[PDB]
């Protein structure tokens, strides 16, 4: 299944994405030169694209299609930044009305103590709530506690 | 005996969700054919390739590897993106065999922007210090075509020349001394204490003889002074190898018409 | 009026002159005067006329590193020659001749007034 | 030094299925071809210990069936070419075991692409020792 | 490459197995640990013990000084903890931290902790100003714990060593590695860091007499080193030099260049086995400690070589071992004379060589460089070799258009513009050559003068000096001679007549050329000719011209350094440390001028 995982580089997705896959993560900068990278889970046959989600390829971000139906969104939660508004919106909408066909599970990273400035106002504001809509997931995390992670995928490998 | 337009569209084939290396290496082989009789490209039909290629990307497989070298390198003048593969690259060099290094370069000097360059000099420290020497001598060729791009900031590193300079595989010596001479060409001067350099040396690679023969005579040819006691070290030296050809070397320059010195070059033509 | 005073003439297109003449001989031998291959190279000829002087630089602003601009030319005597002027070549790009000047006038009937050694600083 | 102007693998049947042209300079594969129809077909299944065209180095190894070519400028050294022109033909062969026919390519079209690249690469010769090449690669 | 270079035999002891150093650095003071069970702390300098401490009589394997903190730290091996305060060696704090026998402390400097490994298999954090806190415990291991390395470079994250050979790397939110890796075909006795910040390489050791390199940020074991002769007992990093101290189990050194990776060379104070290292972090000076004693060395230049054109632009190149790519510098601007300043920024050069000597050309101009023992002129501007061969030792023809040499035989042949200078071609027992307007060959604890044409032993004085410094039209001429300093007149028209008349005195050069004038006595960090005017430092950090039978401090420099340079026309001298920030002191080089002529009766 394709499975995008996405955010920057600089994210320290990457951290995060071989501690889960292989046990072992990797600098707080996601990928460059990318991920592609197949995890049984379930024993059921997923690949993770992992973006250091880059600029200009980020533009470009979109750049494949094919065989897409599942998304973690990496987010880092503690973002107080860079996370809502045009972006944040624009990319969600772009992304889902281009790949209607596919689940959204969002990935809010590095949690530590959280540096937000409020879980609800959030979620709402991504429209978290505008839900009538494909399986969802609002998941908290910090990298560190990986506090959500094995559900994501659990629940995830739900049929 | 086949044809291109069916294959364009089929290629994408391995791309999709297929299983069974065999085929697409086949596959592969063809356009690579077309290709090689010659073929118009272009960019539409590569974009949509660049999505397509990319996926395929969880082979272990070596040969595997092997076979995605050669299309990139296929790209090079007429190429497109690079940070995609930066992963990939990155994937090469860490990797394990020695090997997946060299076809990486190899494309990407044609091609490539300055920037990322900083970075990827690191890279380039270690190949040029990497005792296996093949994989070093990857890294030299592409250089080349940077200095086609350019090569200049290249030379900054004329240090890690001399790190180099000390050499043991012929073949190898024979290579850094051609990149030297580009180097040192714009210049005289040093050449001068090149020649010094090396004159404290023999030669591992040979080959090195021998360009350093078109050289040696190269400065001297104008006048560069003194044939009298440097060229002549060079010559005895030249005279008795069984590197007949790099007797000969000397032999055919020295066309003199009264004969510089007719005599021995009598012997050494008796000899040829 | 000798191949020198062609040179006269050929002097003659600038016109911030402050004496002249019509040259009577030039030079035995062209001076250069930055030695070989420089960062900047200079040959230089000079030229006699009846009356004056006038030193024209030949040159190849040599480094491509640099153009030399604000050129102006100093000279400063031991055994005579009234001193009116020393020549900016207005600019010199790299491998290249312009024209600099330094002009003097030629005392002629002292003892000791026409053989010099004119101390030089680029500027 | 970039020596190889251009490499061209050939048939009896004056025709060349595989030339990568290290450079060009007359444009076109088409171009390349004409030159082909001269100079192979006049060539045609007889070789030159040396041989010229206009200053320019002509090399190459042949089979009974088949044509290999390189070429570089003539103005230049015999020995080392040709030591290299058979490296190449050596290399091969020995790798093969086999001679070379129509057969050969069609019999692993592959392995000549695979083979074109290793020792150069547009132009000079990067790679050789052509055993230990044979050896070194396999994969 | 030769060693032309500095190694100094710094300071000895001879002793026993002397298995632990730790360095005092505010205030150069070093700690030892024995073998022997006590333990103590010197001042190198004039071998001198600051305090000694019997902690302990079982040998006592850790310690640290707390500078921050101004205490000092220590353990033995009666498994506590025992503190000073340093202020005196007043006893502060005891407490029994680690059970077992403590191997070592590792430090957060800025973060005020103290971290200790200890055999037990643990590694135990404790938290001073929790006052001896064990804050927290932090454990994976698998046997002893040998060694604590703190990165310092991120304190934060720690390496540590153990001879079940494995390493773990540990992150906080890790109280074990964040993994470990599988290092040592041996035991992984140790690990140490790179220095730089900007890349990051561990040596580990063995005397399995393999070394392994590891990048941190992949991952890997950049590569693996051999060639050795013994166990390696240690192996370092030099941090000033790009070099490889090997080190043995029999106390072998041997240096290997981190560059090179040649052997550069082997040492040997069979002082048996290394022990112990601890290094200067000034990256200069290190002390090891052997069985039959410890041995520090001191191995540093004290500058780049640079010359600077009076326009205004020192040249120097590299910066300590930095490419030589990198001089320039014309500035633009201006600013007060306690106030810093700025550079420009284009780089020429990217040369191989190593120097240590830069000289100007007499007119700035032509610089000639020396470095790996040979010598690269440069066509400067140009950056063109102006040229190059081997010394041994040097005189410009301080006219600015020939040169001297000794050959590294010692015999003089002298080039003006590569040829031979033979008239003067005497060849007589030197000591080095002086050049200048007149000619010195220092020889025989003598300094012998010499025409410039043909030799003529011109004068003799009692001794040998170090440096001499000319006036500038030669004239007044200054030599340094340690503490101790002359200036004298060499008087010619004696010379041309009794040369004329031939039959003079030479064994002590000829009573008839050069008087003596006065002396000081002189201690000279940096000094200088405005002239003939010895404007100096002196060592003692004072700024001191000798002016009038006067020497006047213009002022004091926090510690003495290097005369940037005084460009007459702005009057100003600009000093220079060797850290890149120039400060610039305004004179006027007519009011001493005005000062030397008026004395001299030219009032007016």
């Amino acid at each position: 299944m394709r499975i995008l995982m996405v955010g920057l580089d600089g994210a320290g997705k990457t951290t995060v994405l071989y501690k889960l896959k292989l046990g072992e993560v990797i600098t707080t900068i996601p990928t460059i030169g990318f991920n592609v990278e197949t995890v049984q889970y379930k024993n059921i046959s997923f690949t993770v694209w992992d973006v250091g989600g880059q600029d200009r390829i980020r533009s470009l971000w979109r750049h494949y299609y094919r065989n897409t139906e599942g998304v973690i969104f990496v987010v880092d939660s503690n973002d107080r930044s860079r996370i809502g508004e045009a972006r944040e919106v624009m990319q969600r909408m772009l992304n889902e009305d281009e790949l209607r066909n596919a689940a959204w599970l969002v990935f809010a990273n590095k949690q530590d103590l959280p540096e937000a400035m409020s879980a609800a106002e959030i979620t709402e504001k991504l429209g978290l709530h505008s839900i009538r809509n494909r399986p969802w997931f609002i998941q908290a995390t910090c990298a560190t506690s990986g506090e959500g992670l094995y559900e994501g995928l659990e629940w995830l490998s739900n049929s | 005996h086949l044809e291109k337009s069916a294959v364009l569209q089929e290629a994408r084939v391995f791309n999709e969700t297929p299983i069974n290396p065999r085929k697409c290496a086949h596959i592969l082989t063809k356009i690579l054919y077309l290709i090689n009789q010659g073929e118009h490209l272009g960019t539409t039909e590569a974009t949509e390739a660049f999505f397509a290629m990319t996926k395929l990307f969880q082979s272990n497989d070596p040969t595997l590897r092997r076979m995605c070298y050669l299309t990139i390198k296929e790209m090079s003048c007429i190429a497109e993106d690079v940070i995609i593969v930066t992963s990939s690259l990155t994937k090469d060099m860490t990797g394990k065999e020695d090997n997946y290094r060299g076809p990486a370069v190899r494309a990407l000097c044609q091609i490539t922007d300055s920037t990322m360059l900083q970075a990827v000099e690191r890279y380039m420290k270690q190949a040029i210090v990497d005792k296996v020497p093949s994989v070093s001598s990857s890294a030299l060729v592409s250089s080349l075509h940077l200095l086609k791009c350019s090569f200049d900031v290249v030379k900054r590193w004329v240090n890690e020349a001399q790190e180099a300079a000390s050499s043991d595989n012929i073949m190898v010596q024979y290579h850094a001394l051609g990149l030297l001479y580009h180097v040192r060409k714009n210049d005289r001067l040093a050449v001068s204490k090149m020649i010094s350099k090396f004159t404290r040396h023999g030669l591992k690679s040979p080959f090195a003889y021998c360009m350093m023969i078109r050289v040696a005579s190269k400065q001297l040819e104008e006048e560069d002074g003194s044939r009298d006691s440097p060229l002549f070290d060079f010559i005895e030296s030249c005279l008795r190898n069984k590197h007949e050809m790099v007797v000969y070397e000397a032999a055919s320059a020295i066309v003199n018409l009264p004969g510089c010195s007719a005599k021995e070059l009598a012997p050494a033509v008796s000899v040829l | 009026a000798t191949r020198q005073e062609i040179f006269q003439e050929q002097l003659a297109a600038v016109p911030e002159f402050q004496g002249l003449g019509p040259l009577f001989k030039s030079s035995p031998e062209p001076v250069a005067l930055t030695e070989s291959e420089t960062e900047y190279v200079i040959r230089c000829t000079k030229h006699t006329f009846s009356d004056h002087l006038v030193f024209q630089f030949d040159c190849t602003n040599t480094l491509n590193d640099q153009t030399l601009e604000n050129v102006t030319v100093q000279m400063e005597p031991t055994e005579a020659y009234e001193v009116l002027s020393y020549v900016p070549a207005r600019s010199l790009p790299y491998n290249q001749p312009g024209t600099c000047y330094t002009l003097v006038a030629l005392p002629t009937e002292d003892p000791t007034a026409v053989a010099c050694t004119f101390s030089c600083v680029m500027k | 030094l970039y020596t190889v102007k251009a490499i061209l693998i050939l048939d009896n049947d004056g025709d060349r299925l595989f030339a990568k042209y290290y450079d060009d300079t007359y444009p076109s594969v088409k171009e390349q071809k004409a030159f082909e129809k001269n100079i192979f077909n006049k060539t045609h299944r007889t070789d030159s210990e040396i041989a010229l065209l206009e200053g320019l180095t002509v090399v190459y190894k042949s089979s009974i069936d088949l044509y290999f070519y390189v070429i570089g400028s003539s103005y230049e050294n015999e020995l080392m070419l040709m030591a290299v022109l058979n490296c190449l033909f050596d290399s091969l062969s020995q790798m093969l075991r086999k001679n070379v026919e129509k057969r050969a390519l069609l019999e692993n079209m592959e392995g000549l692409f695979l083979a074109v690249d290793e020792i150069v690469d547009g132009g000079v010769i990067l790679e050789s020792d052509p055993q230990q090449v044979v050896h070194r690669v396999a994969l | 490459m030769p060693l032309r270079l500095d190694i100094k035999r710094k300071l000895t002891a001879r002793s026993d197995r002397v298995k632990s150093v730790d360095l005092h650095p505010t205030e150069p003071w070093m700690l030892a640990s024995l073998y022997n069970g006590s333990v103590c702390v010197w001042n190198h300098e004039t071998q001198t013990l600051v305090k000694t401490f019997e902690v302990c009589d079982l040998p006592v394997r850790a310690a640290k000084f707390v500078a921050r903190k101004n205490w000092v730290v220590t353990g033995a091996d009666d498994m506590q903890i025992r503190v000073f305060n340093y202020n005196t060696l007043e006893r502060v704090h005891m407490f029994e931290a680690h059970s077992d026998y403590i191997r070592c402390i590792a430090v957060h400097p800025t973060q005020p902790f103290i971290l200790t490994s200890s055999d037990d298999m643990l590694i135990k954090l404790w938290d001073w100003d929790k006052k001896w806190s064990c804050s927290q415990v932090f454990e994976g291991h698998t046997h002893y714990v040998m060694q604590i390395v703190i990165n310092p470079k991120d304190n934060n994250q720690f390496a540590s060593a153990s001879l079940d050979r494995t390493i773990k790397v540990w992150q906080l939110g890790s109280s074990s590695p964040n993994f470990t890796l599988e290092g040592h075909e041996k035991g992984v006795n140790c690990i140490d860091y790179y220095s730089g910040g900007d890349k990051p390489y561990l040596i580990s050791g063995a005397d399995d007499r393999l070394v392994k390199i590891w990048d941190y940020q992949n991952k890997t074991c950049v590569q693996t080193l051999e060639g050795h002769a013994q166990n390696v007992s240690c192996a370092s990093f030099h941090p000033e030099l790009p070099i490889i101290i090997t080190g043995s189990e029999d106390g072998t050194v041997r240096i290997w260049h981190s560059s090179t990776y040649r052997l550069e060379s082997t040492l040997n104070y069979g002082m048996e086995r290394v022990w112990c290292v601890a290094s200067l972090r000034g990256s200069n000076n290190v002390a090891l400690g052997y069985d039959e004693g410890s041995i520090i060395v001191k191995l540093g230049r004290e500058e780049p070589a640079m010359s600077m054109d009076a326009n205004g632009k020192i040249i120097w190149a590299k910066h300590s071992e930095v490419q030589q790519a990198n001089l320039k510098a014309m500035g633009d601007t201006e600013i007060k004379d306690g106030e810093r300043l700025p550079l420009a920024v284009k780089d020429m050069g990217s040369c191989e060589i190593y120097p240590q000597t830069i000289q100007h050309n007499p007119n700035g101009r032509f610089v000639v460089v020396c470095g790996d023992g040979e010598y690269i002129i440069y066509t400067a501007m140009a950056l063109r070799n102006k040229s190059f061969g081997s010394a041994q030792e040097f005189a410009w023809a301080h006219d600015s258009s020939e040169y001297a040499i000794r050959e590294s035989n010692s015999i003089v042949k002298i080039f003006k513009n590569f040829k031979e200078k033979k008239s003067f071609k005497p060849d007589f027992g030197a000591e080095s050559i002086y050049g200048g307007f007149l000619l010195g060959v220092r020889s025989v604890n003598g300094l012998a003068f010499y025409d410039w044409e043909n030799t003529e032993l011109i004068r003799r004085i009692e001794i040998q000096p170090k440096h001499i410094f000319w006036s500038d039209s030669g004239e007044l001429v200054c030599i340094a001679t340690e503490e101790s300093f002359f200036i004298l007149k060499y008087l010619s028209e004696k010379v041309l007549a009794a040369q004329e008349t031939h039959e003079g005195v030479t064994e002590d050069g000829i009573e008839d050329a050069f008087e003596v004038l006065g002396e000081i006595q002189e201690i000279v960090k940096t000094g200088l000719w405005v002239g003939d005017c010895f404007i100096y430092t002196s060592s003692v950090n004072r700024l001191n011209y000798y002016v009038g039978g006067e020497i006047v401090t213009i002022a004091h420099l926090d510690r003495t350094m290097y005369l940037l340079g005084y460009i007459p026309k702005d009057n100003r001298l600009y000093l220079g440390d060797k850290e890149l920030n120039i400060v610039s002191y305004s004179l006027l080089v007519s009011v001493l001028e005005y000062q030397t002529a008026v004395m001299r009766r030219d009032f007016s």
